[PDB]
């Protein structure tokens, strides 16, 4: 019913014969950080595959593509396929995974640099019930996986594209569907202000926007996301060449917000932060860090002045740890 | 503070109460959440997007374990230790571990 | 090993005896040998190899700072450095450089 | 009569008014590394300057150029001018120096990066008795600081311009005078093989060439320097991109030389040192430096192989050095 055999190291080699000794309803296979079984060790169980739903294997590097072939060839039913950083996983097996079970709804194939395009076409054609998308710094995934991937199944809610080789020419097309909730465009190539405006206005129902480690975005794109982003609740600004004036802009023109992450910004204004401290009503996220340009009056006084701010600097994540 | 830095340093070298786990070549460093955020912008990119209690990170095959080992002590102690055999891969003083533009 | 030679030379240097080449920085005199500074810093071989004198007196430009300078000789000798985050910039070259240093 | 007041620090500020009382034969003024006397304190002695010959002053940073004006304008006879690390040495001072005292025969104007071209021509038209010319990384020393000098004094011997801002064309010119003895090129832009061919076939007498820290030079230059090198006695090959093959050529084709310096070369071989040990009695350069990978065979074999030699390397110097 619930395997959760994660981090079993070298303890599970042939045992699975009695866990499913009579079993016909295993749906919670999580063997993450497996280091014991082999291709035989997965193929013995893969013979039956009774209605698997949450197949998952993180960093099972030693397992091969025959594992995915057998596990997708023997149960037409699947609900979660979040495999991990496991390498030497070609795209031929993913072809069969798309061909057999055309009902999968959630995927995660980060750190598998063998799925550049063919995996995208193959599980974009037949399978449609997909919901969540997350990938990692997997290059050679060209811009063909974005234009063509918003074409087929428009109900997807989570999208993950950090560190991939996709062009903005596909980012143009994500304004299609209005079901999307999360973006992970970390490491992208200069989405325009017009692009950000179109994707925000069409996709009114949007929750989380990533855009981490993007240099080329000016302050103006952030200046203008907030004028129309209503249900957006968190933005992840890291290493962007912003001028730290859109802070007051989002404190003026945006009221439905509680989480905002300013990453490695070279210039951080102190008075603008002072104004945002009392600008909004839902902001207590003062995880002050890398604070070379800070005084000893606000950070000394707001500790007792505002009992609704906890702070999380390296100075803070020691008392809490000592308490436990 | 300074003694705060040392206390965090020891707690790291207790193998207890460690948040972020770095996975390089099977080897697993265990360090905190805030410190690696202070160290290299590459890591703080991959952390702050999650509030999960337990985290996992892998690094590119280009970054070598031999040069990787001293970096953690660098981050924790803010101290410089070097040998003439192992310099080229760290030849920017932004420590330039392979890819690795901050 | 020749590192035994290097360590023996280092200990001899750290007695103010058997020292051959003398470095002068705004008054401070730092004594060392003749061969090793030739092997270390290419600015120094320039001023050294052209003479066969007894006692040498090499001065350094204001561009080279003392505070980074003491560990330079230490890393030349034993290839081990001590340094914290406040004094880094006038050393950030990772090929030593720091001297002229167009190679 | 013999000052040699170097490294005297703050002991001497005004006492020189007693040295120059009846003595009129001051030739041996030497106040290098001075840190006490000032403009007037040197001007009082420079007031007289009786027949000065060997003026030397290294690293007198506080020294002014009016002092050089006074020491040049009160004695037209001068023979050694070894100044040093004194900064802010104006090019006006050299002007009156070379105008007034037209006999000087030895100079040392290193590390004064504001005497780039003018001082050359100044003591290049008039002064003709010069013998030793020495500079440093004196910036802005152009090629027009070179050709317009070697046409006036042909008896030069030491030519010292290490690490300057000149090109190969000027050094092509120095083939004219035929008494040059030692050459001090550092950081030039590719003195060619043909150029060294002519400078050596023309200037037969030549003791020392530096070529220290040249990256663009090849192995064929040293290949052919021993084809005609009769009187050459020392080569200063450092950081040179050689193929480490000219050594056998110079050990075969040269019969009068004792020193060959291969310094900052990324390749050092034991076989080369072994061959140079006995191939020539004169060619002995087994002073291994920057040689990490080596066994302990030398210290166990050459003791009985060479029992009557006390050696000259830093490795073996354990006897005198303690004293």
């Amino acid at each position: 019913k619930q395997l959760d055999l994660s981090s079993r190291q070298q303890v599970t080699d042939e045992l699975l014969e009695k866990i499913a000794s009579r079993s016909q309803n295993i749906i919670e296979i999580n063997i993450s950080d497996c280091r014991s079984m082999s291709d035989n060790g997965v193929c013995v169980l893969a013979f039956k595959c009774p209605g698997l739903l949450r197949y998952t294997a993180y960093r099972c590097k030693q397992l091969s593509d025959t594992s995915i072939i057998a596990v997708a060839s023997h149960c037409p039913l699947l609900q979660k396929v979040h495999v991990g950083n496991q390498d030497k996983l070609t795209d031929e097996g993913l072809k069969q995974l798309g061909s057999k079970c055309r009902e999968l709804k959630d995927i995660h194939f980060g750190q598998c640099y063998k799925i550049s395009d063919e995996g995208m076409i193959v599980i974009a054609k037949g399978c449609l019930k997909l919901q969540r998308i997350y990938m990692q710094e997997n290059k050679l995934v060209t811009d063909q996986s974005v234009k063509a991937f918003a074409e087929h199944c428009p109900e997807l809610q989570y999208v993950g594209f950090m560190g991939c080789s996709v062009t903005s020419k596909g980012v143009i097309h994500l304004t299609k569907l209005r079901n999307l909730s999360s973006l992970d465009l970390r490491h992208i190539t200069e989405l325009d202000n017009e692009t950000v405006m179109e994707i925000v206005k069409r996709c009114k129902n949007l929750s989380s926007l990533n855009l981490c480690l993007n240099w080329i975005i000016n302050d103006r794109c952030v200046e203008v996301i907030a004028k129309e982003g209503q249900n957006l609740k968190e933005l992840y600004l890291v290493s962007c060449k912003i001028t730290d004036y859109a802070l007051i802009a989002i404190g003026r023109y945006s009221m439905t917000i509680e989480t905002v992450d300013v990453g490695w910004c070279k210039e951080i204004t102190d008075q603008g932060a002072t104004l945002i401290a009392q600008s909004s009503k839902s902001l207590r996220y003062l995880g002050l860090m890398r604070c070379d340009k800070v005084n000893e009056v606000t950070v000394e006084q707001l500790v007792q002045q505002y009992p609704h701010i906890t702070f999380s600097t390296v100075l803070q994540d020691c008392k809490r740890t000592l308490e436990r | 503070s300074t003694n705060v830095l040392l206390s965090l340093n020891d707690q790291r070298k207790k193998d207890v109460l460690c948040d972020v786990t770095i996975f390089v070549e099977g080897q697993r460093f265990r360090a905190h959440r805030s410190v690696l955020a202070a160290c290299s912008s590459y890591f703080h990119s991959r952390i702050v997007g999650q509030a999960d209690g337990e985290l996992n990170i892998t690094l590119p095959e280009e970054v070598t374990v031999k040069g990787f080992e001293p970096l953690i002590q660098f981050a924790y102690t803010a101290k410089l230790i070097l040998s003439k055999e192992n310099v080229d891969e760290v030849c920017k003083c932004v420590e330039f571990l392979s890819v690795h533009n901050i």
